[PDB]
């Protein structure tokens, strides 16, 4: 299964948890910036590493990081 | 699963996914008595697949081995050998 | 992907062929194969004999023959056409059907009967396979254009776009646009054996001088029956021996034909830098040259910036077809004028 | 006489791209900085811009002119 | 340690082809096995380089053995410049009557091929003269392998392997390879030339059975 | 006895027939201890 | 706190004719989805696996073979259409796991009660060098 | 003409004249492969005869012997030989499958649903009942198709 | 000729330098992908944010040079080899003549050199030549294959599969027969070592075909 990890440079925009295919991530509520809420990857089981929330988010440089690893049915995306 | 337009089940999800055999049939054995227990006594031998797989490439090899060696040299050119005398090289090369 | 939309506009058939998808594109995978492996293997096989030694094994009208029976007849039909099925008609349409006959205008040979043989049999289950693989390519990129097994969501990423990233095992070239892209390639590749094919016939078989008493030599003197069906034969009957008058042409009128020759051979390997590469590595380096610029105060406001993936692709294959065509361009009209 | 010229010289072509191969993993799976602090290896790092800036320069500088001699000529 | 690959449980459990592809392109990056540490990567390369030691001195041996089997060295060596020079011979069944033909050169009496990799050149220079010589060549080759292998299997055994303290001692490593490995054998190489190969290019047959009473040099 | 009439099916036929099944054998492992 | 609906093995599925992009022998032995929803109306939408469906009034249940179809399909249902949708995963023997929307809000709405996974406390600048962690079996990723 | 597998359309396949037809099941139902309440042995011999017996012509009329008297000898020890070589790779997906003890894999509902026992033929054991009884009757369906070509010289066609 | 050609091979020597220096060096990050040391020596790539990312790792810069190797090291063999050829038939005139432009290269060298090869085989016959005719042609195969795993990439491959495997689960007497490791197309770094491998096995073959048949046929 994939890795994903959220640094603490998150402004809480919420554009990656709308682009993920696979309800990866959320958000939930912190102090740390103005909009009081941080991201979050509960599931990564899910992930497939498509790399969508890396081209949604807009900080330099990112805040949110995906490391792929083994791979697996779900992983693989394979129907069969 | 099949009525009133229904076809999940938590209980007979085999069907749901359709585990079925379209073509398999339940019949019972069509062939001869005779002959079935007559194919049913020298066969015996060769369903032990531990035995078997080294009989077939043992056999197969010593076979092929002995009919390599034995071929006859009107049947095989590089058995049979040259018959020309040798064409000479470039400078006269030999 | 811009237009379809079965909310306002349905289309029963339409709708029929996206549903049965899988079984379209699996039997043509498969006839495809079928048709490669037996013309191909073919001239595979007629190469190992020949070098082997053993010419009475191979594929050839003076060894196991494979006659084009069906073509055959359908020209002894055509030939025999005026008088029965055509009264009205003095003569056929063309002087090829047969009807042994020859028209020579200036002491050149015009036209005449063009016999067909295990040669042509070959070379036509060729362009057949050619023109399969072709439809194969461009037919998958516009059925699976909005969605597929891998990406559930294709319609939303566009027409014209370069991934959708390095998961799912690697997702490069899904878009219909990248289908185009490697059909222009073996749209290519069959062209150009049309028209080898076209000129190596014509050569041997029609073209050609006649003299008083009606003797015909031809160009090439008939080589296509015996030499065209192996992969040797092609290389070293046609591209080596008709090569002569366009490297040969230095210092006379067609000089122009062989810089035209070595350019677009230029041309042709130049594409490969763009195809084979990707756009990091030339990001990567020009900000080392930025750097530079930048110490003697000429950086531009206009930021430098390395191509697009999909221009990469388009500029790849655009030079691509370019330096191909130009040099069998120069080939021909050097060939031709030289010796017609 | 041919054949070892062109054999050794094609081997030798193969080392010399693995040198620079396991040069690079070097880089990565086993460097350092805070133990090659201001050594030359450092520096080497901090002057890439530069070096490979004039490495590109006599690229350019012998594809020209050279490639635009055998034109002339042709 | 569940299957193949035994040491990358990441592949494993990969359900794909993928599985078997990979095993086979990680096999030899021991850095990246499962619960690698520093000493078992120093012992697993020594052993793979005997490994590699042992193929080599098989190679040659080969080389050797084929040579003296099937080749035309005492021939060549009575007229070099019009003879040509015998690698193998050839045993194919799928050749035509015309192949076999075409392919018997150099006086054999089969098709046979060319060698173009100078060895008989080489062997002849050195003072090698006849097909026994190259026999007993091949055979202690083949003995040569064979010790190869014997000692990577010795080395990796509990009482009979290296710390990692020894592997990282490039002092006396590069005292015993400069003295020994380059020095003395050129030394041994130069005795063989004044013992035997330059006395074989004057008509003189130095072998072991022969080699102490004849003097290299008349004053010693 | 000629030799290589032999040889060369042995390796070239049956050796590899027996490693590749070999082989197969060996990755298809559910378990290996 | 909030309850997950039962799945309901007896919901109605939508009017289709069939297609070859559906489901495979996977589902028979390893897991597949189902996604069920509410429509005001019967309508038309886009299957997810190509073609058209009729969705009726009332609930819909689609059954699905891997978690980013059932995942498009709803965004499909939520954007063009006014719809609210939920989806499952089934295993061989029976069993259901309930799986999105997790806690009754969707994620990309703040919500109390969801504790954070995965969150490095730095910047992306501050991680170490391979080399540190060499012959551990940790990552410099990894917190 | 066509419709859902079984009404069930969200499967992943529509059926068709060619899969649903009673001509094909009748005849697919009648093959040696799918008689689920016969004994391995037979089934395997039925299909090592045909298969035998097929593989004589191509070998005995296209190979390197074809123009000398001893092309039929030569055609049948090809089939032979082909024989030997799909024996052991049976041989090898068997053992490569199938564990000692192991339950059936074969499915156990029919088109109604009803359940039926499942198929002995998916085993450790039914596997090598039925790749012995195809070599055996592989070998005899070879020296059948030689004997009646090339001993007692029927008059055929193109022989 | 000598000083163009000498221009022309330091050409060669000074890219393929900037090539691998610059693979080197960025290693562990750049202004494109500042944190890369953390992904290891060879990834695919980084997606397509950012403007996109095909080919920024190293080992990707190690696969770019390869074709820069090939490409200077055949300029030096060809040099070699036609400077040698016509000083050994004593007309080094032809040489010194028709080096300076590069349709003398095209022409007196390929062209002219290739007639004993390409007749190694004919409609009339065959001669000792043969298998090197024979390997050339292989090598021009194998070369070719390659491009295919060099232009076309992997999401192409897998749609493919998914209805390969689609058409063997529905068809009778075959899905009786089952697989165990399920099939998927290659991994990006895989298809671009597979397509480097068999673009280096053809060069090598047909240069080595050409080189050997050529001198061979003239001088023995
Ligand atoms: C005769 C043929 C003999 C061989 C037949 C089989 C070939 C199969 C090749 C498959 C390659 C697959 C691949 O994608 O393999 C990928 C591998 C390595 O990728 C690795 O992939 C790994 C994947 O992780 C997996 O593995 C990791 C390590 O075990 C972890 O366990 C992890 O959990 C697990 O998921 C990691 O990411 C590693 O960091 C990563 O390096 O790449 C490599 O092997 C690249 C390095 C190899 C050498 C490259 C240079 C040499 C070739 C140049 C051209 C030669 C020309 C020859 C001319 C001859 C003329 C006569
Ligand atoms: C080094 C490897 C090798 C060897 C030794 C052979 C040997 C042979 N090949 Mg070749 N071949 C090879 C590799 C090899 N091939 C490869 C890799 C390919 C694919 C590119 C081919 C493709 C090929 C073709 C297409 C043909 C041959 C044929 C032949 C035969 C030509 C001689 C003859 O007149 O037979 C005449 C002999 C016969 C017609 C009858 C042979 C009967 C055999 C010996 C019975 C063996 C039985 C035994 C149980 C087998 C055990 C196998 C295993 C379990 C160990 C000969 C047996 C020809 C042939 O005849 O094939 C049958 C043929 O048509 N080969
Ligand atoms: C010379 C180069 C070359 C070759 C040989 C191929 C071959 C193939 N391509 Mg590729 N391709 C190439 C270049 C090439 N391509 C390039 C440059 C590009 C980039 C533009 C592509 C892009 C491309 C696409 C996009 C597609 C193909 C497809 C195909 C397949 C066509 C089906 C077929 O004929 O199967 C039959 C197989 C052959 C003709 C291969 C030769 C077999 C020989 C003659 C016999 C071998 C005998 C025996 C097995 C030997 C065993 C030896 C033993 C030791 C192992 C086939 C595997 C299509 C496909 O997959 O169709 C199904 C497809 O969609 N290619
Ligand atoms: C494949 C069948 C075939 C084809 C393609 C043709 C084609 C033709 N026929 Mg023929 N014809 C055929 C079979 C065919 N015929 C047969 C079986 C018979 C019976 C013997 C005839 C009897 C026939 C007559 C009597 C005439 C034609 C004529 C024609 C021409 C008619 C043109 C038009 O505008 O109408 C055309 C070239 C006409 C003609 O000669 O036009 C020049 C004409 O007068 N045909
Ligand atoms: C003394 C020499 C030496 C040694 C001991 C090593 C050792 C190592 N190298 Mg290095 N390397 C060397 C030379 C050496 N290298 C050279 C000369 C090159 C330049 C080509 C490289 C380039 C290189 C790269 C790019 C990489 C390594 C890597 C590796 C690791 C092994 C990877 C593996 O298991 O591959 C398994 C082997 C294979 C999958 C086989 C590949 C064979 C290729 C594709 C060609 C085969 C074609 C075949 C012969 C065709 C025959 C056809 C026939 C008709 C003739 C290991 C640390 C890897 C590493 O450390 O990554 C972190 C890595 O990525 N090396
Ligand atoms: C024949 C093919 C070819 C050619 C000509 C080039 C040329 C170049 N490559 Mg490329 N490359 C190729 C193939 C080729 N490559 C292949 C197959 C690969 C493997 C993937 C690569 C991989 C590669 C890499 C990785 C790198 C290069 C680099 C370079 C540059 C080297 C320096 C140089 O010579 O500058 C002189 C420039 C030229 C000779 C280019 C042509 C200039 C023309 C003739 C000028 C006149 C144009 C004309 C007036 C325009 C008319 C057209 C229109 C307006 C009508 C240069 C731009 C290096 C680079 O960028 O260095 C800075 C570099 O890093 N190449
Ligand atoms: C004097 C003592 C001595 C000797 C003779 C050796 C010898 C050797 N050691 Mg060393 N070693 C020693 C002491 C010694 N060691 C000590 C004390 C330590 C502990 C500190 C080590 C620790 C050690 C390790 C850890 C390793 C070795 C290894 C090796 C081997 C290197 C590979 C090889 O064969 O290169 C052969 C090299 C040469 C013959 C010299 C180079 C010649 C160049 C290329 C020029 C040739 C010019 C010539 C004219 C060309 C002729 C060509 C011909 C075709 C005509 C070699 C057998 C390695 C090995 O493989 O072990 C199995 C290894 O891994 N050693
Ligand atoms: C790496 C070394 C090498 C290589 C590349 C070859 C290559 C070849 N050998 Mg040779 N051979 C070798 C070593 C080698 N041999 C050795 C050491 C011996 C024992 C003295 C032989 C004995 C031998 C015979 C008897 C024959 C060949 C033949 C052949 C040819 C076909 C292959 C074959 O049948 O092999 C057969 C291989 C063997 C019988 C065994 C090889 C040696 C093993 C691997 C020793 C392992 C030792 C190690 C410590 C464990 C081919 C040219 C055949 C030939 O000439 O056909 C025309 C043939 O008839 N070889
Ligand atoms: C390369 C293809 C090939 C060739 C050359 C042959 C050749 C032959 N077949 Mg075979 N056959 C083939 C493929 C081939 N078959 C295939 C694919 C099948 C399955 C559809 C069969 C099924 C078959 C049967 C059922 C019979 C033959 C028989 C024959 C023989 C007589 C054929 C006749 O008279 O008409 C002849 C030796 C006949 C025979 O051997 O009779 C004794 C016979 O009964 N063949
Ligand atoms: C070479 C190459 C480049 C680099 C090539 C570039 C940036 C093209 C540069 C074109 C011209 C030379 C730019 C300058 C144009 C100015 C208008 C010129 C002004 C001066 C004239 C008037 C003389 C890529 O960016 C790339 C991207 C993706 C895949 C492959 C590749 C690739 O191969
Ligand atoms: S890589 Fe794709 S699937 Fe994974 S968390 Fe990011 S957007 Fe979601
Ligand atoms: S390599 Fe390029 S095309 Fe392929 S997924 Fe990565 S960014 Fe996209």
């Amino acid at each position: 299964s994939h890795s994903v990890k959220i640094y603490d440079t998150c402004i809480g925009c919420t554009q990656c948890v709308r682009a993920c295919p696979t309800d990866v991530l959320e958000m939930i509520p912190w102090d740390g910036c103005k909009a009081k809420q941080i991201a979050s990857a509960p599931r990564t089981e899910d992930c497939v590493g498509c790399k969508r929330c890396e081209s949604a988010c807009p900080t330099d440089f990112l805040s949110v990081r995906v490391y792929l690893g083994p791979e697996t049915t779900r992983s693989m995306a394979l129907s069969y | 699963y099949g009525e009133k337009s229904v076809y999940f089940d938590l209980e007979d999800i085999g069907n749901t996914t359709g585990q079925w055999d379209l073509y398999g049939s339940d019949a019972p054995s069509p062939y001869n008595g005779l002959q079935s227990k007559f194919f049913n006594t020298f066969a015996a031998p060769f369903t032990k697949r531990g035995l078997l797989l080294k009989f077939l490439l043992l056999g197969g090899g010593s076979l092929l081995a002995y009919v390599s060696a034995s071929a006859s040299p009107d049947l095989l050119p590089i058995k049979k050998g040259p018959q020309l005398p040798p064409t000479p090289g470039p400078r006269g090369k030999i | 992907v811009r237009d379809y939309d079965p909310t306002t506009r349905y289309n029963d058939l339409l709708d029929r062929v996206l549903r049965h998808r899988d079984a379209i594109i699996s039997h043509l995978n498969w006839v495809c194969i079928f048709l490669g492996f037996h013309s191909f293997g073919l001239y595979i096989h007629n190469d190992t004999m020949s070098a082997l030694g053993r010419p009475q094994d191979m594929f050839s009208d003076t060894a196991i023959q494979l006659q084009p029976i069906f073509a055959q007849w359908v020209q002894n039909i055509h030939a025999t056409a005026p008088g029965v099925t055509a009264p009205g008609a003095t003569t056929s349409t063309s002087l090829t059907w047969g009807g042994g006959e020859l028209v020579a205008v200036g002491g050149k040979v015009a036209l005449l009967p063009i016999p067909l043989g295990t040669a042509d049999f070959l070379v036509h289950h060729i362009h057949a396979f050619t023109i399969h693989v072709t439809v194969l390519i461009l037919l998958k990129g516009v059925l699976f254009a909005r969605s597929s097994r891998l990406i559930p969501d294709k319609a939303n990423l566009g027409f014209r776009f370069p991934c959708d990233g390095p998961g799912r095992g690697g997702t490069c070239q899904v878009s219909a646009w990248d289908h185009v892209f490697l059909g222009l390639f073996w749209m290519y590749n069959a062209i150009s054996v049309v028209i080898f094919h076209f000129s190596w016939k014509m050569q041997s078989d029609v073209w050609g001088t006649i003299s008083d008493q009606g003797m015909v030599t031809h160009i090439t003197g008939g080589n296509f029956a015996q030499s065209s069906i192996t992969i040797n034969g092609w290389l070293r009957d046609f591209l080596w021996a008709q090569a002569s008058q366009v490297i040969q042409s230095y210092g006379s009128s067609l000089s122009a034909y062989g810089l035209f020759f070595l350019g677009a051979h230029f041309v042709w390997a130049f594409s490969l830098m763009f195809l084979f590469s990707g756009r990091g590595y030339w990001q990567e380096l020009i900000e080392s040259i930025v750097w530079a610029h930048n110490k003697l105060k000429v950086a531009p406001a206009t930021q430098p910036r390395a191509l697009s993936i999909i221009q990469g692709r388009a500029v790849g294959v655009t030079h691509y077809l370019l330096g191909g065509i130009a040099t069998t361009w120069a080939f021909f009209l050097a060939r031709i004028i030289a010796v017609g | 006489q041919a054949a070892l010229y062109t054999h050794h010289q094609y081997i030798a072509g193969f080392i010399m791209t693995g040198a620079f191969a396991h040069g690079a993993i070097f880089f990565i799976r086993d460097y350092n900085p805070e133990q090659n602090e201001d050594n030359v290896l450092a520096r080497m790092l901090d002057h890439k811009e530069a070096i490979i800036s004039h490495l590109s320069w006599a690229s350019l500088f012998l594809g020209f002119h050279t490639l635009g001699l055998y034109v002339h000529n042709d | 340690e569940l299957r193949f690959p035994r040491f990358s449980q990441g592949l494993a459990q990969d359900p794909t082809t993928r599985r078997i592809w990979f095993g086979i392109a990680t096999a030899h990056d021991f850095e990246s096995h499962d619960d690698i540490t520093e000493e078992r990567l120093y012992q697993n390369i020594f052993a793979s380089h005997f490994g590699q030691l042992a193929i080599i001195f098989l190679w040659t041996s080969g080389n050797l053995f084929h040579v003296a089997w099937q080749g035309n060295f005492e021939s060549w060596i009575q007229d070099p410049l019009h003879v040509r020079p015998i690698a193998h011979a050839i045993w194919d069944p799928h050749f035509g009557q015309p192949a076999v033909e075409a392919f018997t050169r150099g006086g054999a009496a089969g098709p046979v091929n060319i060698a173009y990799s100078g060895v008989y050149q080489w062997w002849y220079t050195i003072g090698l003269r006849t097909n026994e010589d190259l026999y007993t060549g091949a055979l202690f080759l083949l003995f040569l392998s064979t010790l190869s292998l014997v000692a990577g299997w010795l080395h990796l055994q509990p009482k009979w392997k290296p710390s990692l303290s020894w592997f990282k001692n490039a002092e006396s490593r590069l005292n015993h390879h400069l003295s020994g490995l380059f020095g003395v054998s050129s030394l041994a190489w130069t005795g063989h030339l004044v013992h035997v190969a330059i006395p074989a290019s004057r008509g003189e047959y130095v072998r072991w059975n022969n080699f102490l009473d004849v003097l290299p040099y008349p004053q010693g | 006895l000629n030799l290589p009439s032999i040889f060369v099916p042995l390796v070239g036929l049956v050796f590899p027939a027996i490693a590749m099944t070999s082989l197969f054998l060996y990755v298809q492992k559910n378990k290996i201890v | 706190g909030f309850v997950p609906p039962q799945l309901d093995p007896s919901t109605p599925s939508p009017i289709f004719g069939g297609s070859t992009g559906g489901l495979l022998r996977k589902a028979q032995v390893e897991e597949f989805y189902v996604i069920t929803w509410t429509s005001p109306k019967e309508q038309v939408f886009e299957m997810p696996t190509g073609g058209a469906a009729i969705m009726r009034e009332g609930p819909n249940l689609l059954k699905l073979a891997r978690k980013e179809q059932c995942l498009a399909l709803g965004n499909r249902l939520r954007s063009k259409y006014k719809i609210a949708y939920q989806f499952y995963r089934v295993f061989p023997n029976g069993e259901v796991q309930y799986l999105h929307p997790k806690d009754g809000v969707y994620p990309e709405k703040v919500n109390a009660g969801r504790q954070g996974v995965g969150q490095n406390f730095r910047s992306i600048g501050k991680n170490v060098s391979p080399i540190e962690v060499k012959f551990t079996g940790k990552n410099t990723f990894d917190v | 003409v066509v419709q859902p597998i079984n009404g069930d359309p969200f499967i992943g396949s529509l059926e068709t004249p060619v899969t649903s037809s009673p001509l094909v099941a009748w005849y697919l139902s009648n093959l040696p492969a799918y008689r689920t309440a016969v004994s391995p042995l037979l089934r395997g011999i039925e299909v090592g005869l045909a298969h035998g017996y097929l593989l004589v012509g191509p070998f005995a009329l296209t190979g390197p012997l074809r123009n000398t008297p001893v092309h039929g000898q030569a055609g049948a020890l090809g089939a032979i030989g082909l024989v030997t070589i799909l024996s052991v790779v049976l041989t090898m997906y068997g053992v490569a499958s199938f564990e000692d003890g192991a339950p059936s894999t074969a499915p156990s509902l029919t088109l109604t649903g009803r359940k039926k026992e499942a198929d002995k033929l998916q085993t450790a054991e039914g596997w090598a009942q039925f790749t012995g009884g195809f070599f055996f009757g592989g070998v005899s369906g070879a020296i059948w198709a030689y004997f009646l070509l090339y001993v007692l010289d029927l008059p055929y066609f193109f022989k | 000729g000598d000083f163009l050609v000498h221009h022309a091979i330091a050409l060669g020597l000074h890219t393929t330098t900037l090539i691998l220096v610059k693979g080197a060096l960025d290693a562990r990050g750049s202004k494109l992908m500042p944190d890369k040391k953390d992904f290891g020596y060879s990834f695919p790539c980084d997606g397509p944010g950012r403007g996109g990312t095909c080919d920024i790792s190293a080992w990707d810069a190690f696969y770019l040079a390869v074709f820069w190797m090939l490409n200077t090291i055949g300029w030096v063999t060809f040099y070699w080899h036609w400077k040698h050829i016509t000083l050994w038939q004593g007309n080094v005139s032809q040489f010194n003549e028709s080096s300076t432009y590069l349709m003398g290269w095209l022409r007196d060298y390929l062209w002219l050199n290739s007639s004993q090869l390409i007749n190694g085989y004919n409609p009339f016959g065959m001669n000792s030549l043969s298998v090197w005719a024979w390997m050339f042609l292989f090598g021009h195969l194998v070369w070719a294959t390659g491009f295919m795993f060099l232009i076309s990439w992997r999401g192409y491959w897998q749609e493919l599969i998914e209805t390969l495997a689609w058409a063997h689960e529905r068809t009778p007497l075959a899905n009786l027969i089952r697989w165990r490791d399920k099939p998927v197309a290659l991994s990006i770094v895989q298809a671009r070592l597979v397509g480097l491998a068999h673009f280096s096995v053809g060069y090598i073959f047909t240069y080595a075909a050409f080189l050997i048949a050529s001198t061979s046929g003239k001088f023995g």
